[PDB]
DNA sequence: GGTCAGTACGTCCTATCGATCTTCGGAAGAGATTCAGAG
RNA sequence: UCCGCGGCGCG
DNA sequence: CTCTGAATCTCTTCCGACGCGCCGCGGGACGTACTGACC
């Protein structure tokens, strides 16, 4: 059953799937993952906890003081959120740890302590998460990105043959730690094995085997499998196994107990090993020759002389046969090496290794990391064991030990965070395994390798930096101070830490400016996701593979949103229900399939656990009890899909728009357009500027309520109740009484935003959407912020379209506009500017802020107060003064005589030049509010000081109020309780509330809740006091300005912008386009009734673009019209409710097998009339993003409209009255105004500042600078015979500096002759290249 | 400073014919070598040729 | 199978992404190709003169 | 000099800095007869002082500054893409230039384009600074520089007489070939927007979905007699590439 | 013992006891750093430029007194002699003899402590209108021995 | 001799290499090492 | 006023 | 069996589209004492 908010305006669905889970919170990303950063975790896994633990106990250099934690807390924030944004701070809150300091007796044992002290030390500031998901670091609203980076753990790669002749697949094993170095092994053209540390020089891998004390016996015994051989007399054996003799010529005859048969020169067969297998023989006779060649594998001594006959990897010779048989070595060891199976990779490699012992090695190693010094046993020693095998600069984090343990195939998935020996071996044998031809590489791209770091673990990440750091310190004042004359404090210094995370906060790339045009843009932009960053890609280095979209990306990545330029495929954005494992990995929902029944038990699944079930597709039909209507069933298994039998499938998406992120889900008919335009259409949305009056779009998709509530942009209702009071900035709701909490005043107050500068320099401005004495529930919108309608994203205006060529003013993308679009102001927005003049200390005198402004006539003195600050509401345009400044010119010292002259001109003889704040050129608008800030010493102005006394009368009167409001609820809780018991009404309403205080009560419960009433009023009249001291000391304290700054006085100028040709504009589908013309009103074309269109667009970009959702729209939204229409009339003929009930009814009806079910039998009949009310401009529609209307849905609407069902009507020319030969489009476009207004891009310039050094003009409209002619125009001049134009570009109009001056004198006096010299950046350039010692110059001058 | 890398006297006046201490001010005494701080009275534009 | 006048399925969208951002990302290479070799043939040519 | 009392330097007065440290720290060691093996390290330093100061990174690691980035030497300015030849000497900014978002002019001839007012009246400030001169209506420069901010009648109709066979550039990036930059005779419209010829737009491979456009004023004589024989959008019928017509018909038309 | 080593700021000297990290630094004319001592931060002396508190500070400049947000604030100045014996208390045990210090000159004015580059030893110097007055009290075997400068 | 201006030295602050951001692809040139032919 | 870096956007 | 030249391999350096707009952050400076020159 719908609510009673709901119930205004139900927006008609189509989608035909019904809904299993429902969409989450859009923000839980970041507000989870901070939560995990800052909220106590007893187990210590998250968090600051974690980097306690971690770095603390703190002990000293073998010293009997030892420092440790206890518990941390965070304390309250002096400053709000709206104050810190006035006050240009970081909203922060303290961050208190106890810690306990204790010295032990100097005596054994150890543990024995003497003293302990316990304080709260306090070590920074921490910025805390606003409740949008958003950081407020210098006032600046910020946002931090999350990061989609490589999981640490090992990946196996290959280069594809591309590094070498022939296409050789050289393989490569990469080791990732969370912190500490990285790892590479990497096999040579020539198969032998190399590692390199840090992507340093590249080095023989079994140096590492021989740093970690393998000789090089154990290092073969590791790697390889052993071949035995025995002499007999005069007969060779060797010990065999049949199965490795697969693939191996057979160069000589086999025979075994009596047994020969062998085919020479043929490979031996599967059936000459099972006949092997079955006869057992373990034993075979070879000739000399075939022992001969084979690799030695332990050492060989000769016992009777001590002499090493053969050392370990030698080749055996025949000679070396001879020795060793007649040493009386009976039994012999040798290496198997097989061409296809078993690579002779690691014996090679020990012949390449020009190290000897584990002291060569780890001398090797030395001095390729640490070139240029002579080595050392200890510091060698020392700098191995750091490089990957201590805590403290090694951590493989328990994510990487997952992945490590998943990719050797190991049971456990918890361990050691440092790597082992065995680690090292299983990657050395695994890149051998796949060098052989077992195993595959690592997909880099697979989105079970990439991994998700929000806020919470980069701000604990630089916290624990900042934390050592000061661990550091610690340690240094604890070995070498006093031991007991100090406290804890004493020995912590907050600054590393404080500066670490300031520096996150502010210089991070992933701390990005809020992008804040609309509430889509501030979900967006918290949604996003970023391959760059620290630790990150980088855009340039970036190749299309990164780019490009994965399979593994279905239901977690949108594949449509990324940005276009250089950051494709970098920043994608996160699909609507995709969350986060624990370990960081993207998880998307599915139901699961039991026995041919689709479940709604609802299991969330990584891409390494998708990959090995099938899943149905969102879309494959079932009815009653969940079972597949069709025997076969689409399905993506892995990553290839096809048919499958309903008892193979295992699991269904949950929804239709799964695979879409939010601002694809929000386009309708998404299906109907190409992926290009969807694109377009995505970003585009994400720059629409909120208008003077928010439109709820007709068509629109369902997910506009999502968007709106989840984006903290509308003030939704915390608890249900009645509203109390409102106005256009407070809404008072007297809560439920089942749904207040005992000894509360039942009263919840919501404060709005109101007309303020959004950080594009747009209008925030919360509205009303409740009346008096209206029911609310819990979740409902109170207030509509920017593009907000009644709870609905409303990101543009509905406007009639027609798609029809007209004279030229559609030809590229333009876009003809009615003048009735402009006269009715749909498009006009509100830009609001903040303004800063600053008042500096200066070298020979300060600068003063005052009315006083020399060389300025009384006229534009009159629009400042006497302080020199322009009123408030005052009508401002470009270059009036905002606020008068001065500023000391110098000494400029005049002779008698020139001061004479001086006086003789007029006012010119004076010290002080003017530098007052006035409006940008072109800038008209009005002044709404006015800041003072003040340095503390300096006196404050008589503006100023009225600043803080309207400040101070708002404090007291917004506290007055909200007590007063309090009070009430506490005062009718009262009432309702002596009603409930005890009542004495006409009493009580002859006594006052003070009496009603202090009556007494029946010996009930009632009492003791008065009782806990009145201890609540007592301390609302306490927090009253005690919050009005603290706001008036707030206000009344300075502010901690720049230095040399002694007082900046802001300006906030209010632009209502008009809509005007060079404006662009944009439906939801990826078709932009310009203004060309506001059209007469007469002029537009128009239908039989005579309503004129409001837009016409070029038939022409559908077929080219594709997006034909466009035109679907514009067909649906004709019927949302038409039935709006049918409603409308029967509103303005006063029909009875009950026809306007059957009209809506049939129009929620409409649909063909709908899921959407409205039943208007169960409203009153003043809730229709409202719901019609609402309904008269149009009825809403929501088409799903692969689950919309059909065409014959949309067909069947317009037909009970009574609209054609063609969706084209007769036109007719207002020009000419004539009709237009063939039927028009006309219907109804969700349009968008893009940002790009003209007035920000137009932009001229004669004569300005030029630059320093190259003496050229400045760049920037800011700047008021000139176009760059760059080296391409010189081209284009240059192709022409355009040698003038070309030389007054270069010389004239840029860089001769006297050539300028006389060609303005020249254009001055009538002559547009050019008198060109040398430009001046080619005598820098001379200069340059003479201050490099080459001597350049200019011969026959 | 008096032998720095934006010298006066090595490199020209900072402001167009000025000397660095202030005695010679106009373009009257043009070309003129100041004794007390050696800045040559002359334009500004030489501290952006002379090396 | 299906066109844009009906509607393509999600595992068809799915697939069609795939060429639209590989042809969006080559064109973003070939902007900077094809002005480094037009560079080059100005730098190369531009002595050349009737 | 910045806000605040602090001065921006240039990386090479760091550079020089280094070497005048080093420098004078070896002549001071030459004096007091220092040992061999001080001398030959200071020596040394100032070896990689000055290679750092000519060309940094060059060899070893490029000596950075405070900000971790490496600096800047007189190689560097020379070199790159942001040297002297590339940014200032073979292409430059300049004067009596402004740009806009260009929309469709369908009633324009071949040879003319739509020109803001606003835009005409602050490109062509010094041609109405003398034409109000000559006319006496402004004694002095001063007086024409208030009269042309006050906006009045008189000065728009100056600004019509100034234009009136005053061809202007009009160009759009990336300039792939010549057609890029056309010379068109500005009639003037009220309006921010720049108006095109629809004519024109596929030599410029311009739209209208947000493309703007850049203007450039024609100084001398020859200037003007250059856009209006060799550049003007009437010569430019015929494409230089193959010589098959530039200027088609295409879309609505 | 105390050694020279070498690292990424140049050379310092540290102790080789494994239990003392104290380090040292050499300079420009000399052949090592003098003893720097601890920093002493003093809550009740305010600056008057800024909001933050006064520091006092030791090293080869001398004694002095220093914003606690250094590299914010940059306000220092000399301690007066009056200033040291209203904390005398918190002065380490090498400093307390600057304490001791008359603390006016017979002229009655305050005094300032300040060091003799060219002795490298701390006084203390009266001045009067902001220009010294030409006192000074320097302190020479256990005592301190005041004349005209 | 006394006074003013200019010049010189110190403080912020270090001390382990460990902070630190870190890891492209293709083509051309120079130097070093290896193979084949001739003596 | 200069330089640099980072991030975002449009053609 | 050895020596030289040519060929091949390894390492290092250079180049990578143009134009325009917005936001954020950072960037040695200040103080005190001593010495020399001029009056
Ligand atoms: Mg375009
Ligand atoms: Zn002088």
């Amino acid at each position: 059953v719908y609510s009673y908010t709901e119930k205004k305006r139900i927006r008609k669905d189509f989608g035909k799937r019904p809904q299993v889970l429902d969409v989450p919170y859009l923000l839980s990303i970041q507000l989870d993952s901070f939560q995990k950063f800052i909220e106590q975790d007893p187990e210590g896994q998250y968090g600051l906890e974690a980097a306690f633990r971690s770095v603390f106990p703190i002990q000293s250099y073998s010293g009997n003081s030892e420092l440790q934690y206890v518990s941390y807390r965070l304390g309250e924030p002096v400053f709000d959120v709206q104050e810190c944004q006035i006050r240009g701070v970081t909203y922060s809150a303290p961050l208190r740890v106890k810690l306990r300091l204790v010295i032990y007796e100097r005596e054994a044992p150890e543990g024995t302590v003497k003293d302990i002290k316990e304080q709260e030390v306090y070590m920074g500031e921490i910025p805390l998460m606003t409740d949008n998901g958003t950081f407020v670091i210098n006032g600046t609203e910020r946002v931090i990105v999350s990061q989609l980076h490589r999981s640490p753990g090992v990946f196996f790669d290959s280069d594809k043959g591309k590094t070498h002749s022939s296409g050789k697949v050289l393989y490569n094993a990469r080791i990732i730690p969370y912190r500490g170095s990285w790892l590479d092994f990497e096999f040579d053209p020539k198969d032998n094995l190399f590692v390199r540390i840090d992507r340093r020089r590249k080095l023989p891998a079994t140096i590492i085997l021989r740093a970690l004390n393998y000789t090089t016996e154990q290092i073969l015994d590791l790697f390889f499998e052993k071949v035995i051989f025995e002499i007999r007399d005069n007969k060779l054996q060797m010990e065999l196994v049949p199965e490795r003799l697969r693939g191996e010529t057979a160069s000589f005859d086999i025979e075994a107990n009596g047994k020969v048969y062998v085919e020479k020169g043929r490979r031996i067969t599967a059936r000459h090993i099972r006949q092997l297998e079955k006869d057992d023989v373990k034993l075979i006779e070879v000739p000399v020759e075939y022992i001969a060649g084979k690799v030695v594998a332990k050492d060989y001594i000769d016992e009777s002389t001590g002499e090493l006959i053969c050392a370990a990897n030698m080749e055996l010779s025949l000679d070396l046969l001879a020795k060793l048989s007649q040493s009386g070595h009976k039994r012999i060891e040798t290496l198997f090496t097989n061409d296809l199976d078993h690579g002779p990779y690691i014996s090679e490699t020990l012949r390449v290794d020009p190290t000897n012992d584990r002291l060569s090695a780890l001398v090797e190693i030395y001095r390729m990391m640490r070139p240029g010094e002579p080595p050392t046993r200890e510091a060698a020693e020392s700098l191995f064991e750091n490089l990957f095998f201590s805590e403290d600069r090694y951590d493989l984090s328990a994510v990487g030990r997952m992945k490590f343990n998943r990719s050797l195939l190991r049971e456990e998935i918890e361990g050691s965070g440092i790597l082992s020996k065995d680690d090292i071996i299983d990657v050395m044998k695994k890149l051998i395994d796949i060098r052989n031809g077992k195993g595959e590489v690592d997909d880099i791209d697979h989105l079970g390798n990439r991994r998700i770091r929000s806020v919470g673990e980069m701000a604990e990440n630089q916290f624990r930096v900042g934390l050592v750091r000061v661990e550091r310190a610690v340690k240094e004042r604890l070995s070498l101070g006093d031991l007991d004359t100090l406290m804890p404090q004493d020995m912590i210094n907050a600054k590393p830490i404080s500066a670490a995370v300031k520096e996150f906060f502010g210089s991070s790339q992933l701390s990005q400016f809020m992008d804040q045009n609309n509430p889509l843009s501030e979900i967006t932009h918290k949604r996003r996701i970023s391959a760059l960053g620290p630790g990150g890609l980088t855009r340039e280095r970036a190749g299309f593979e990164v780019r490009d979209v994965h399979p593994t990306h279905y239901g977690r990545v949108c594949p449509i949103e990324t940005p276009e330029g250089p950051n494709i495929g970098l920043i994608n954005s996160l699909s609507v229900y995709a969350q986060t494992n624990e370990y960081g990995f993207l998880e998307t929902p599915y139901r699961k399939v039991t026995d041919g029944v689709v479940t709604d038990e609802i299991h969330y699944l990584s891409a390494i656990e998708e990959g090995n079930y099938v899943i149905a597709q969102a879309n494959s039909n079932l009815d009653e009890e969940g079972h597949f209507v069709e025997d076969l069933v689409t399905c993506r298994s892995k990553g290839e899909s096809s048919l499958f039998s309903r008892d193979q499938v295992d699991y269904m998406d949950v929804s239709t728009q799964q695979v879409v992120s939010v601002g694809a889900s929000l386009i309708p008919f998404l299906e109907h357009d190409d992926a290009n335009r969807a694109l377009m259409g995505a970003n585009m949305q994400r720059q629409a500027v909120p208008t003077l009056r928010a439109d709820k779009p007709l068509v629109g998709t369902g997910m506009e309520r999502a968007v709106a509530v989840d984006s903290g942009v509308t003030a939704v209702a915390k608890r249900g109740g009645v509203v109390q009071y409102v106005d256009a900035s407070r809404i008072v709701i007297k809560v439920n009484e089942d749904e207040m909490y005992p000894g509360e005043a039942g009263i919840d107050i919501y404060n709005l935003t109101k007309y303020t500068r959004s950080n594009q320099n747009t209008c925030i401005n919360q509205m009303p959407c409740v009346s008096l004495g209206e029911p609310v529930e819990r979740g409902d919108v109170l207030a509509d912020g920017p593009s907000t309608d009644l709870g609905e994203l409303a990101l543009g205006q509905n406007m009639r379209v027609a798609f029809m060529p007209w004279n030229g003013y559609n030809f590229e993308d333009s876009i003809l506009v009615s003048e009735r679009v402009v006269q009715e102001d749909r498009f006009t927005t509100i830009h609001i500017q903040e303004l800063a003049c600053v008042s500096r200390d200066t070298k020979l005198g300060p600068e003063e802020i005052t009315a006083d402004i020399p060389n300025v006539g009384e006229a534009a003195l009159s629009k400042l107060d006497e302080s020199g600050i322009v009123y408030i509401g005052a009508e401002v345009t470009g270059g009036d003064i905002l606020v008068g400044k001065v500023t000391p010119k110098g000494e400029t010292q005049l002779t008698p005589e020139e001061k004479l002259l001086r006086a003789i001109f007029g006012e010119k003889a004076s010290d002080v030049k003017d530098s007052s704040l006035r409006v940008p050129n072109g800038v008209s608008g009005t002044v709404i509010d006015v800041q003072v800030f003040t340095r503390d010493g300096v006196e404050k102005d008589k503006r100023a000081l009225e600043i803080e006394e309207m400040q101070l009368k708002q404090a007291k009167k917004d506290l007055s109020e909200e007590l007063q409001i309090l009070e009430a609820g506490l005062f009718s809780r009262i009432r309702a309780v002596l009603v409930a018991g005890g009542v004495e009404a006409e009493k009580l309403d002859k006594l006052p509330r003070d009496r009603w205080l202090e009556l007494g009560l029946t010996d009930e419960e009632k009492q003791n809740q008065l009782e806990q009433l009145a201890e609540q009023y007592d301390e609302l009249k306490h927090e009253f006091e005690k919050k009005l001291e603290a706001k008036r000391r707030k206000i009344t304290q300075g502010d901690d300005l720049a230095p040399g700054v002694l007082k900046i006085v802001k300006v906030y100028l209010a632009v209502k912008r008009r809509i005007q040709p060079g404006d662009k504009m944009a439906g939801r589908h990826g078709n932009k386009g310009v203004i060309s013309k506001i059209n007469p009103i007469e002029d537009m074309p128009y239908d039989e009734n005579g309503t004129p269109v409001d837009i016409v667009l070029n038939p022409l970009g559908v077929p080219s673009r594709m997006n034909i959702g466009q035109i679907l729209e514009t067909h649906l939204g004709m019927a949302a019209k038409g039935i709006g229409d049918k409603i409308n009339a029967m509103l303005k003929q006063q029909q009875e409710v009950a026809k306007l009930r059957e009209f809506i009814q049939r129009a929620y009806d409409l649909g063909a097998d709908v899921r959407q079910k409205v039943d208007l039998s169960t409203f009153s009949d003043e809730e229709v009339m409202r719901l019609a009310e609402n309904l008269r401009k149009g009825m809403p529609i929501a088409t799903p993003v692969f689950d919309g209307a059909k065409e014959a849905e949309i067909k069947e609407l317009l037909k009970l409209g009574d609209l054609p069902t063609s969706g084209q009507i007769r036109l007719y020319d207002g020009r000419t009255g004539e009709q237009f030969e063939r039927p028009v489009t006309v219907g109804y476009m969700y349009m968008l105004k893009l940002n790009h207004l003209v007035d920000d891009k137009m932009h001229a310039r004669s004569t300005g500042s030029y630059s320093l050094v190259t003496q050229q003009p400045l760049g920037g409209k800011a700047q008021f600078g000139g176009q760059r002619f760059g080296e391409m125009e010189v081209w284009a001049l240059e192709a022409y015979g355009a040698a003038y134009t070309l030389q007054e570009m270069l010389t004239v109009k840029s860089d001769d500096v006297n050539g300028r001056t006389k060609m303005y004198k020249n254009i001055v006096d009538g002559n547009h002759q050019m008198e060109p010299g040398m430009p001046e950046s080619f005598n820098v350039l001379l200069k340059e290249i003479r201050s490099l010692g080459i001597n350049i110059e200019l011969e026959d001058e | 400073e008096r032998d720095g890398l934006f010298c006066a006297r090595i490199f020209g006046p900072v402001k167009d014919y000025e000397c660095l201490c202030g005695k010679y001010k106009r373009l009257k005494h043009r070309g003129v070598i100041c004794e007390k701080c050696g800045v040559e009275v002359t334009q500004t534009k030489v501290r952006r040729e002379r090396m | 199978t299906a066109n844009f006048r009906e509607g393509l399925n999600v595992l068809q969208y799915f697939i069609s992404t795939h060429g639209a951002r590989k042809g969006l990302a080559d064109t973003a290479l070939k902007t900077a190709n094809s002005g480094y070799l037009t560079r080059r043939l100005v730098d190369v040519a531009q002595d050349l003169v009737v | 000099p910045l806000d605040g009392g602090r001065f921006a330097t240039s990386d090479l007065n760091d550079l020089y800095r280094r070497v005048i440290n080093r420098n004078n720290r070896l002549k001071r060691l030459l004096d007091l007869a220092a040992p061999d093996i001080i001398v030959r390290n200071e020596k040394r330093m100032l070896q990689e002082a000055v290679d750092a100061l000519l060309d940094n990174g060059r060899r070893g690691r490029a000596i950075t500054g405070s900000n971790k980035r490496p600096l800047k030497s007189l190689a560097d300015m020379i070199k790159g893409k942001q040297g002297r030849f590339r940014q200032n000497l073979l292409g430059k900014r300049v004067d009596y230039s402004g740009r806009s978002v260009i929309t469709v002019g369908p009633y324009l001839r071949l040879h003319q384009c739509g020109l803001p007012k606003k835009m005409a009246l602050e490109l062509f400030k010094p041609f109405i600074y003398g034409k109000l001169e000559l006319r006496g209506l402004a004694t002095t420069i001063k007086a024409a520089k208030k009269m042309v901010e006050r906006e009045e009648a008189v000065v728009w109709d100056i600004l019509d007489e100034v234009i009136r066979e005053h061809p202007v550039l009009l160009n759009r990036a990336p300039t792939l070939h010549r057609l890029g930059i056309q010379a068109f005779e500005p009639v003037l419209i009220e309006g921010k927007a720049i108006q095109l010829h629809p004519l024109v737009c596929a030599a410029y491979n311009a739209d209208f979905d947000g493309d703007q456009m850049a203007v450039h004023v024609p100084l001398t004589l020859e200037a003007q007699l250059e856009a209006r024989a060799l550049m003007m959008s009437t010569n430019n019928i015929l494409s230089p590439a193959n010589g098959e017509p530039i200027i088609v018909p295409s879309q609505d038309v | 013992e105390m050694h020279l080593k070498m690292g990424r700021f140049g050379k310092y000297m540290a102790c080789t006891n494994e239990e003392c990290k104290n380090t040292r630094k050499i300079l420009r004319n000399g052949e090592v750093a003098p003893p720097k001592e601890d920093p002493v931060p003093l809550p009740e002396l305010p600056c008057e430029k800024s909001d933050a508190y006064f520091v006092l500070r030791d090293g080869a400049a001398g004694v002095f007194l220093a914003a606690n947000t250094f590299p914010k604030s940059r306000e220092t100045r000399a301690p007066l002699v009056e200033e040291l014996y209203r904390f005398r208390d918190r002065l380490p045990e090498k400093l307390r003899y600057l304490a001791d210090a008359p603390q006016q000159d017979p002229e009655g004015n305050k005094t300032m402590v300040r060091f003799s580059r060219k002795t490298k030893q701390q006084y203390v110097s009266s001045e009067k209108d902001g220009k010294a007055t030409g006192w000074s009290a320097f302190y020479v075997d256990g005592k301190w021995v005041e004349g005209k400068k």
